[PDB]
RNA sequence: GCUUGACGAUCAUAGAGCGUUGGAACCACCUGAUCCCUUCCCGAACUCAGAAGUGAAACGACGCAUCGCCGAUGGUAGUGUGGGGUCUCCCCAUGUGAGAGUAGGUCAUCGUCAAGC
RNA sequence: UCCUAAAGAGUAACGGAGGAGUACGAAGGUGCGCUCAGACCGGUCGGAAAUCGGUCGCAGAGUAUAAAGGCAAAAGCGCGCUUGACUGCGAGACAGACACGUCGAGCAGGUACGAAAGUAGGUCUUAGUGAUCCGGUGGUUCUGUAUGGAAGGGCCAUCGCUCAACGGAUAAAAGGUACUCCGGGGAUAACAGGCUGAUACCGCCCAAGAGUUCAUAUCGACGGCGGUGUUUGGCACCUCGAUGUCGGCUCAUCACAUCCUGGGGCUGAAGCCGGUCCCAAGGGUAUGGCUGUUCGCCAUUUAAAGUGGUACGCGAGCUGG
RNA sequence: GGGGCUCAAACCACACACCGAAGCUGCGGGUGUCACGUAAGUGACGCGGUAGAGGAGCGUUCUGUAAGCCUGUGAAGGUG
RNA sequence: ACCAAACCGAUGCAAACUCCGAAUACCCAGAAGUGCCGAGCAUGGGAGACACACGGCGGGUGCUAACGUCCGUCGUGAAAAGGGAAACAACCCAGACCGCCAGCUAAGGUCCCAAAGUUGUGGUUAAGUGGUAAACGAUGUGGGAAGGCUUAGACAGCUA
RNA sequence: AAUGGGUCAGCGACUUAUAUUCAGUGGCAAGCUUAACCGUAUAGGGUAGGCGUAGCGAAAGCGAGUCUUAAUAGGGCGUU
């Protein structure tokens, strides 16, 4: 129902799209966490961007 | 023998895809002899140009014998 | 409740082929072309007047999977993204995923109106 | 017009292929009608073939023209009438830097065909073209230098011609410079360096073959795999506010793919000789006639007259043929 | 890269720990923007930069302020 | 006893072939949240630019040569320091507001130059392979599948 | 291993005029403003002229409309 995401990989070369994901999930640079909600429509951002974050829950 | 020589990419296909709303003059398809024919509202212009005849959205339906691509408007 | 017409929905799982069967109503063939009408030359098409005959042709309904056409599952190829390698090419993670072929289907399914049963 | 073009558009090359600078008064409009092409089998001039009778047929025909894409409501084909190849426009889009360009329902006025719904603002579609300024011609409601007219101008319709370097410098446009000058450039060639190795050079893999036999003592066709940067290239990365050629002289220095000298193996090595292949870079490794020569060809020697890298070593060391 | 390395200081696995940046976090400052705030007043997100756009300043000389004020108990300049 | 289109079957290949046909990307609609407080649009004021480079992927040209050259698309450099790759615009990690003799990490690393394991368990490797490389040639060695020759006494070596 | 500079101290490069456009800031406001020139002269006078209050049309013209047009239709431009 609530998730948590930690950026922990940079954006400095990342394509345009995936870090539209990350800045759309809310998370501003390396180590921030936020807590989103479990929406099929977080998940996806959460999905493109997988190999950047850190999703405990 | 030598060999340059193109013409100038006449900009064709699709415009207005098959959920859009449309105007009553508004061209569907820019076409070189009708890959899609003509369907309920839409109207054929002189080089095989789709055109819309009243208001709707694009259905792009695939009817009948002869296997045809329509593209016709449905007053939705 | 079925049969024959007409009109559509849908365009082969609806087609083609082969076989059986339909005449009283319907339709087709049929008789004759004076008269309308027609033949780059026609009453063999188009047209009129029909009612002697025939369901042979055609058309319709029922059968058959040899032909055509549909067509899984599985795998394979491709490929978005991320990472590797021995980097003119592949591999791994993850998402997706055919064409072909194989098993198997199919001798259609619907609707409106009109006469008959 | 197709590909390149990455399944929307678009997209470059002195990349790969073809075309156009028009035709048509019916090859346009409409109404009505109709399918093409092909095998077959048919011999008394054509004999595979013309004219047809189409059984199978099963879009492969045709389309004014290149290619692509489309065609049964055929957009193909025939006939009858005929001018919609109309005038005013024009909702709205497509394309798009701009100038241009593309499609168009509908409305008004008049017409074609059709009994009538209706179709008709050219052609199956996309090429067939050219701005402005000058002039020419026909209208016009406008202007009309005191006034009435004209002249000239304006708007509307139209022609030229030449801009094919086809967004068109002007009505009108060839050269030489080794006598040259200036401004820039390593945005760009020659030298050398750098990347690459097609080419060149040196090795190796299979072994048809010849070597009188025998593939490997020596070669070795057809093919293959490499090494070196050795030299003709390809590129244009450094240098154009200068890195001054070829050759000779003088002086070199390294490599080894060894010319001599040294050590071996095999042999188709009796011995003098050799052939080939390993190991070895210590030291040696001509003088001349010709030509500017490097090279080369000769003459005569030597144990031998090695092959290459060094800005094709070396002109702030010489020469300057 | 060198020294050097051979039950490795190489390779293939797997494990746990550590180092490592101007990255993150802590602590202390400054600044931009936005929102709040009787305008003290905090918060939140920012803050590499060439051409270039925009904003805000320092200093020099002259004129007004200035017949003022400073200055021979010492100006300007020069050097610490 | 030569030769033989065509159809029947088997078998391939195309950028200018297609009975088929993706992944993606593109267009539209509706939605949650995030946006640094905006992102998009429009009208104006001022520009600069209009020689790009290299790398990955998708191609043309070349010799699937070149730090060759022309396109598409991402990334970086230009215009970006820091750390790593010894040195090394463009490669990897990461985007420097300022101070700190604080901590944790990324890429890359942990014997000594030089900060951190002479760390642990199980192997492989004897070439200094690692720490340059192809056709092909080798009783080099580790592992895993299989055949038959296998005490009526096998594979090379003595008493017709 | 491209250019440039031996060094120092002085000097050495976006100005000015006139027309205009946009922003900011003031004055007046359906109006605003003067130029020459006059002036006991930075005052005051001088509103000629400029721009604004209406547009459309190539123009005649007509005007909250106008142009095109056979059209009181369409469409272009305009109108608290």
């Amino acid at each position: 129902a609530t998730v948590k995401v930690t950026l922990v990989k940079s954006l400095n070369g990342r394509l345009a799209n995936h870090k539209a994901c990350v800045k759309g999930l809310g998370l501003r640079r390396i180590n921030h966490t936020v807590e989103v909600q479990d929406t099929p429509e977080n998940r996806g951002m959460i999905n493109k961007a997988y190999y950047l974050l850190r999703v405990e829950g | 023998t030598r060999n340059g020589r193109d013409s100038e990419s006449k900009r064709l296909g699709v415009k207005l895809f098959g959920g859009q709303a449309v105007k009553a003059g508004n061209i569907l398809v820019r076409l070189r002899g009708t890959k899609f024919h003509a369907g309920y509202g839409v109207g054929l212009g002189k080089d095989h140009t789709l055109f819309a005849k009243v208001d709707g959205v694009v259905k792009f339906e695939t009817k009948g014998a002869f296997g045809r691509k329509y593209v016709s408007i449905v007053a939705a």
